[PDB]
């Protein structure tokens, strides 16, 4: 009758061979591993929302927008009196760095960094205003432009 | 003072909510008011190490 | 800087 | 007994 | 000395397919009246 | 039991 | 993987 | 931290 | 005072329902009144030991 | 000896790669309002 | 005088904010007033370092 | 597995 | 009979 | 017999 | 904690 | 001497098994009302 | 325990 | 815990 | 990769 | 298996 | 002129 | 350290 | 650090 | 590959 016993003990060491010890080693192990996958490395970037005035002279230089890598950043166009100012098109560089998502009608063009680091570049033309708005975006920097306010020179359709 | 709270830490930044309601954000080094600037940010134990002493941890209701 | 999940004892 | 972060610790012998 | 391996194999092949009986659940159902 | 459990708790928060 | 967790 | 399934006497 | 029973337990957290009908969460450490602080959850038993030695179970009725 | 050709090859085959990451540059996208 | 603030930074350029607002940006050799003439731009780190002595970094609470 | 199950 | 099941309980929580 | 624990805990002889 | 069926006399 | 090995290839096969269990985050489903 | 740029610089032995 | 991280962290920026 | 990161 | 059946 | 992620100390 | 006219300059020994 | 970077900086603007 | 560039 003792067979039965050391059989049995066999069984209970190889079809669950895993102690419950070992699961909960193998589950905590999983755990640690995929925190080091998902560990940024150094000092993330900084989740700011700006405004910055868009001057359009010539000799300006032009405003920055500062992405992070598979982040949303909302630019928002604004005329002088504190108004909205829709789209009327809009021209972007190197579109595998940077995706862009805007619906036809509103003011938000929402940008994500495709890629770490590479910089560029988009041209918005305005509803009412004839020289595009030319932006510098570069992404990967120590903090990360959220959302900024573009308060353009100019004044919009709506007072 | 002012006591503030862990909000959410990773490795890297921390997002933290004072007793005031206010939100902000810390770093390896950065100001923070009456703690002075940080050394430490462990993220594992959430935990952060100031100047002054003091030790900022996830608030005890919302730990 | 600092990556605690490295860390050692 | 092990914890979390990975490294295994366990007490020698305790009974109730 | 064989007889341990022969009779583990045996419990196998039953420990195997009892264990996948009670993974085994199936979804209740709801029978709406008239 | 129990008795395991803390002292293999206080050797863990013991040794880092 | 620290003491105190 | 203990995991009392992980457990022995 | 008041005595908390035990509403469900798993290895970590633990949610707790008392005489007032109010409902908490504990943790390995937390400051739980009247009991002080909690020493262990002990959840396949169904059992949280705390510091002042009261030994918080399933209410009779619900276990 | 052959250690220098093995190293070599080997990061021929990568900078290959980097070379024609380098002379692709996609075209930019003109998207026009409602 | 006229304190200055990292926006981005790169290989090259610095994109950098005055304290009244203008910005400007930035190569290997190039003229700021007050700070002087850029010597080194360190875009790993985040620091310029400029003739007169003064490293310009980001601003701390945009880092 | 204790025996105060 | 029942003497055997509960002599096994007990033993069984006299060892954790 | 077995218990919940996992372990075997068993009486040794005992009648009715 | 007794599976009684698992019983022996 | 190989005993470690061959519960080296039982282990392995359940721990991948318990992973890519883990790994199973299914979606989550609304049902929105009459 | 390792940074970011790529060189490996760790500390000897400290408990806590 | 943390007496390593802060001697592994100045050793690290003593050392560039 | 420098140490005053 | 008990005889009180 | 220069690429300081060729940096080494 | 390489410049741009793809001829490598670096410096020999430097600390901070 | 920054004097490994204003060395090569130098000796690479020394040398045409 | 000039030393003023």
């Amino acid at each position: 009758e003792v067979i039965d016993k050391k059989a049995f003990k066999d069984m209970t060491r190889n079809l669950y061979p895993l102690n419950p010890e070992q699961v909960v080693k193998l589950k905590q192990i999983y755990e640690t591993s995929e925190y080091a996958k998902a560990a940024t490395p150094g000092t993330p970037p900084k989740p700011t929302a700006t405004s910055q005035f868009v001057n359009l002279s010539p000799g300006s230089t032009p405003p920055v927008i500062r992405l992070s890598q598979g982040f949303v950043s909302s630019l928002v166009f604004l005329d002088s009196t504190g108004a909205p100012w829709p789209i009327a098109a809009y021209d972007l560089g190197d579109p595998s760095s940077f995706n862009i998502q805007w619906d036809k009608t509103s003011n938000t063009l929402m940008i994500q960094a495709t890629k770490l680091y590479n910089y560029g570049n988009l041209a918005v033309r305005l509803r009412g205003l004839n020289t595009p708005v030319m932006l510098t975006l570069i992404p990967g920097q120590k903090a990360v432009d959220y959302r900024v306010d573009l308060r353009v020179q100019g004044y919009g359709p709506n007072a | 003072r002012i006591i503030y709270y862990i909000q959410a830490v990773i490795p890297g930044r921390a997002w933290l909510i004072g007793s005031n309601g206010s939100t902000l954000t810390v770093r390896e080094g950065s100001k923070i008011p009456g703690y002075g600037m940080v050394k430490l940010i462990d993220s594992l134990q959430g935990r952060i190490l100031t100047s002054s002493g003091q030790v900022i941890k996830f608030s005890q209701e919302d730990s | 800087c600092v990556s605690m999940i490295g860390g050692s004892r | 007994r092990v914890s979390i972060g990975g490294t295994v610790y366990t007490a020698k012998k305790y009974d109730d | 000395q064989q007889e341990i391996q022969q009779r583990t194999s045996d419990m196998l092949t039953a420990a195997t397919q009892l264990v996948q009986d009670w993974k085994q659940v199936e979804t209740q159902v709801y029978t709406e009246g008239t | 039991c129990t008795d395991a459990a803390l002292a293999a708790l206080e050797y863990h928060k013991s040794n880092a | 993987p620290f003491g105190a967790d």
